[PDB]
RNA sequence: ACGGGGAAUCAGGGUUCGAUUCCGGAGAGGGAGCCUGAGAAACGGCUACCACAUCCAAGGAAGGCAGCAGGCGCGCAAAUUACCCACUCCCGACCCGGGGAGGUAGUGACGAAAAAUAACAAUACAGGACUCUUUCGAGGCCCUGUAAUUGGAAUGAGUCCACUUUAAAUCCUUUAACGAGGAUCCAUUGGAGGGCAAGUCUGGUGCCAGCAGCCGCGGUAAUUCCAGCUCCAAUAGCGUAUAUUAAAGUUGCUGCAGUUAAAAAGCUCGUAGUUGGAUCUCUCUCGGCCGAAGCGUUUACUUUGAAAAAA
């Protein structure tokens, strides 16, 4: 759910095991994913991916460079 | 309000196609030639040359008795001579479509240093500018490309404080005087 | 042997890389 | 939006709702009128005494309120017109730090200019975050001591070993008190983190303890504590925690005379029966050893990582005998149970909701859109309880602070909580599924001996019979009710007390309606396979309860799902539909599922914890 | 949507951006009215009202950062509450005072320029090439390395006296002294099916986890996922998201299409618009023959001139 216009979203957390480094009402960045606004090929109606969470890079949790902040 | 410039120039472009096999094996031909280091340092001697012939094909138009022509083109022939790449029987202004990248890499003082027998490889006269042993004419220059003209050629030599052409050893030979 | 290789798996899953092997040994340098 | 005036219209509206909504919460700390702007400051490194910074910050006008071993303070400078307090603890100590920057609303972090932080403050920097983080500020204390170009850098070499950690923040440096006076300012106007707990229950710090016993044989007493008010409204009527000495209650509240005011006795309530809920957490009416235990939990917990539930059958007992209780589901997700066949008699020593979010909407409204007659906050309010030992009085004299809290209602009974935990990977050991762990559970401390399960969506839910790292389980188990949400902490004592923290998460629903089932898994062996039929050999013994567990589904480790369908040997064999061909690599296993109910371990008393260091 | 000078891209034509340091406009929370003065409807002036908001002893008093710093809020999104009038200039009664104009540092991978991370030599190879031997095999003749083989010679990065720089400092330039052998003083970011440079190698998983811009991959031999090795591309830089330009002759003036792929109005009349067939070969009143003054029906076109801010 946006914060800077109430508007809700779904996107899609990329990698494996990425889903495991959120929780629940965590501050996310979002992208796009790719087509400006349009879905990417499997996931139906998907138009955004996740690329940081609680302030931290999502690469940078699954290459294991950081650790999840509480 | 700033007493600043903010005039800055690119000096290299980037080709159209990324992976395009023998335009990859001509450019790592002319690194390994030339002893250059990266791609990077093709790119802009391809974007001098580019700029040279379309400004040569830009005063083809004008015809013979041009103002613009005969002064402009007079002046792009001269500093053509005057670095060496042109002859100076070739100045007309149609010899300068028959110039490649070759002729302008010939040209560096890596080469020179090279050509002249003061290094041993393509790639000892990197070194041997870079660790400050070559000077022109009094002056050390620490560039490789540094585009060495044609009255400048006569002159480079070993930089009378190194240890090749002056004479005080440098930091290996002297520790090992002292462990003597 | 790329000329067999692509002759029986021109229609598989390892079309494209069979065509690209063909190529290579035809080509060459 | 319509033509530029109404869209410069629409986003005055908006900007101006947010821009007041912001505001409605600023007050809720440091006024004029002044709950005292609590600063909790802890020193990372070791090697950073902390008596080198607080004299420095010490002078507007300094009042030592003395304590037992650490100096906690209060500070006025009225040249900005702020009333500030200080309180100062240790790193490693998990008694003195979380029992009062639980309740703080800044802690201010020490950091050495060398490294980052020691091993040790490490430790208690993982349980502060997982508890629930204040406004937060770094601060270093030798830049300026180091020579005048050996500074430029040490600040440098330091705010990139800090951001996996902390991931951007700047470090106000402490020599002078000019460098901290940049420092008060940059205290005062911060963004004021809210701590999600605290804005529900009215809270208190010690400030002066005082104890007179009733009588002296029975080594219990009333206690006269004094303290500001933090929180919400006080009332009367309600429970009061002590976070490490269980729960009683009060008899006496009164307002004396405020001891430190920014710019320079009467009793109001008293405790009826009639209104006061009765205190009964139940219905009334009805060496080598175990390292050879160490090296098997290395085993033990390996056979969990590759194989999920590879047990024996058993050779000598009767299959409907050993597995009687247990059942088999069609599809472990959209089977029906029944959630109340078969009751233990531990619940019916439990409480229940008839519907715990509508019955939460009704708690959390109360204590917001109602107002109560209780004290208001900001005031200086002591406080006369009836019933606490005499062992809370002279550990105060020692120097940790006791730390009081009123209890929304239906907060003293028991039910079954459930919780969500994520394994902290600063431990390596593994955990059984009935195990005994120290619980933090929102500013509660006890034992427990908790059941992990699986964190879905559908009813039922798989015990995990270990502590897995990356998936996130769930801990169930008796405890009294606290009301969503509360951060909390797993520990376990290793050696000589030390408390290693292992898991960390949040509050799930409290309710004993989830469904954890314990599963075993019976494996076979095809022998003889045929078309599309099979003939599989160890699985059962007998030939009687092949008849048992006919009805009870198959499957296979390569996806294949069967049934069996006769058996064929005296001896343990059996012939089996299957959908697709089996292969010669297979290995057909019955899944046999059954409810499983926790331990009632509950106690709340938790030992002292010694000063957390390495080994 | 502040406008221009301009900026990005570009064969030629074009398209899009231009809040932003120069010129011009406007405005100091929102409207309104004035005083003074050569000049203001002035806000680092005043008087009101509407909106916020500071002190208060409750009677009163004072406000306006879209100046420089700094704070909060907002958000994907942006630096120090630093030093100085020495420079460039401005104001004043003034060779003297002042200037957050401006200069100097700090933060700064916005971006642009140069550019290290090794060079060389002697051995040996079941390495290649050049002369001979039919061939075995004979050589400092030229090259190469999965030699963590040996060997000194060269040097910065750092550490650091001094000078120089500057208002005073820093930085760079110049020099002492120390400063390299796994020269551990280790280079990264994406990839290896095709588009598109580069492995149907090995282990794991088994339409799961996941990859994949697109096509597709994964159901027990996965060229594609998770990894190990190896290889490739750019290289102190490289991925991703979004805006935009080319590619797009897929907006077409140059330069597209309209039977069947998207598309010609049911037919005809008709005003504006747009477009329209041949044809036609410089002189009068004056000044010293050379200048005035007039033209001829009026223009479009073309060529020259002069005028077009600097950057």
């Amino acid at each position: 759910q946006l914060i800077k216009n109430g508007k809700k979203i779904t996107a899609f957390v990329p990698n494996d095991g990425c889903l495991n480094f959120i929780e629940e009402n965590d501050e996310v960045l979002v992208a796009g994913f790719g087509r400006k606004g349009h879905a990417v090929g499997d996931i139906p109606g998907v138009r955004f991916k996740v690329v940081k969470v609680a302030n931290v890079s999502l690469l940078a949790l699954y290459k294991g460079k950081k650790e999840r902040p509480r | 309000p700033v007493a600043r410039s903010w005039v800055c120039r690119k000096t290299y472009v980037t080709p159209r196609r990324p992976f395009e096999k023998s335009r990859l094996d001509q450019e790592l031909k002319l690194i390994g030639e030339y002893g250059l280091r990266n791609k990077r340092e093709v790119w802009r001697v391809k974007f001098t040359l580019a700029k040279i012939r379309k400004a040569a094909r830009e005063l083809l138009t004008l015809d013979e008795k041009d103002p613009r022509r005969l002064f402009e083109g007079n002046a792009l022939l001269r500093r053509l001579v005057r670095i060496g790449v042109l002859d100076e029987g070739k100045m007309k202004l149609d010899y300068i479509l028959g110039l490649k990248i070759e002729d302008f890499l010939e040209r560096r003082l890596q080469t020179q240093v090279f050509k002249l027998g003061l290094a041993k490889s393509i790639h000892h006269a990197r070194v041997l500018i870079r660790q400050r042993h070559i000077r022109v004419r009094k002056q050390v220059v620490n560039i490789p490309s540094f585009i060495v003209r044609l009255d400048s050629q006569k002159h480079i030599d070993f930089s009378l404080r190194s240890p090749y052409g002056g004479g005080r050893p440098g930091r290996v030979k002297r520790k090992n005087a002292k462990k003597g | 042997d790329p000329y067999e290789d692509f002759q029986e798996n021109w229609n598989t899953k390892h079309s494209s890389g069979v065509t690209r092997e063909l190529m290579r040994e035809l080509n060459g340098g | 939006e319509l033509s530029r005036v109404d869209q410069r219209h629409r986003a005055s509206q908006l900007r101006k709702q947010k821009k007041e909504a912001v505001l409605a919460e600023k007050r809720q700390l440091g006024g004029k009128d002044g709950p005292p702007h609590q600063v909790l400051v802890v020193p990372l490194h070791s090697r950073i005494s902390l008596p080198e910074a607080m004299q420095l910050l010490q002078d507007g006008t300094v009042h030592l309120n003395e304590l037992g071993n650490t100096q906690n303070f209060m500070l006025l400078c009225p040249r900005l017109k702020h009333r500030w307090f200080f309180t100062s603890a240790r790193p490693g100590d998990l008694h003195v730090v979380l029992d009062m920057a639980k309740v703080a609303d800044t802690i201010l972090f020490l950091l050495d200019p060398l490294e980052g932080w020691d091993s040790t403050g490490d430790y208690c920097l993982s349980c502060l975050f997982a508890q629930g983080l204040p406004t937060y500020t770094l601060a270093v204390q030798g830049i300026s001591g180091l020579p005048l170009k050996k500074q430029i850098d040490t600040r440098k070499k330091l705010s990139k070993a800090v951001e996996k950690r902390f991931p951007h923040d700047k470090l106000l440096l402490l020599d002078t008190q000019q460098e901290a006076g940049m420092l008060l300012r940059q205290l005062a106007n911060q963004k004021q983190q809210h701590l999600a707990f605290r804005d529900r229950r009215a809270y208190l710090f010690a400030h002066a303890v005082d104890f007179v016993p009733s009588e002296e044989n029975n080594l219990v007493g009333t206690l006269k504590i004094s303290g500001y008010v933090r929180g919400q409204t006080l009332n009367v009527n309600r429970l009061l925690h002590i976070v490490g000495y269980g729960d009683f209650q009060m008899k006496q509240i009164d307002a004396p005379g405020d001891p430190f005011p920014l710019n320079p006795k009467v009793l109001m309530k008293a405790d009826p029966g009639r209104q006061e809920s009765l205190q009964a957490e139940v219905i009334p009416d009805p060496d080598e050893e175990a390292e050879a235990k160490m090296l098997e939990k290395y085993k033990q917990e390996r056979l969990e990582e590759m194989f999920p539930d590879e047990v024996d059958t058993p050779r000598d007992v009767a299959a409907r005998i050993r597995f009687q209780k247990y059942r088999g589901l069609k599809s472990f997700r959209t089977s029906p149970w029944d959630p109340k066949e078969n009751l233990p008699q531990d619940y019916a020593r439990i409480f229940q909701f008839q519907n715990f979010t509508n019955t939460r909407k009704s708690i959390f409204k109360e204590v917001e859109e109602k107002e109560v007659e209780g004290a208001e906050v900001g005031w200086y309010v002591t406080l006369h309880v009836s019933e606490v030992p005499v062992s809370v009085v002279e550990c105060f004299r020692q120097g940790t602070p006791l730390i009081a809290f009123s209890l929304l209602p239906h907060e003293q009974k028991m039910s079954v909580l459930n919780m969500v935990v994520r394994r902290d990977p600063g431990n390596t050991e593994p955990v059984k599924a009935k195990e005994e762990l120290i619980f933090h559970c929102g500013f509660r401390r006890f034992r427990a001996s908790p059941l992990f399960s699986q964190h879905t969506a559908a009813d039922k839910h798989k015990l995990q019979r270990f502590l897995t790292a990356d998936m996130a389980l769930v801990a169930t188990v008796y405890a009294p009710i606290t009301f969503p949400p509360a951060s909390v902490l797993l520990f376990k004592q290793k050696s000589n007390g030390m408390h290693s923290l292992i898991a960390t998460g949040h509050l799930m629903s409290v309710d004993p309606d989830r469904m954890v089932i314990k599963r075993v898994v019976l494996s076979g062996h095809p022998f003889k396979i045929f078309t599309k039929m099979a003939v599989v050999r160890y699985m059962f013994f007998n030939r009687e309860d092949v008849l048992w567990f006919k009805p009870v589904e198959l499957r296979t480790k390569w996806g294949r799902r069967g049934h069996i369908k006769e058996p064929l040997g005296t001896h343990g064999h059996m012939k089996c539909s299957f959908d697709g061909k089996l292969k010669s690599q297979d290995t057909v296993l019955m899944n046999l599922y059954k409810r499983v109910f926790p331990k009632w371990t509950y106690d709340p008393y938790v030992p002292e914890p010694v000063p957390w260091l390495k080994s």
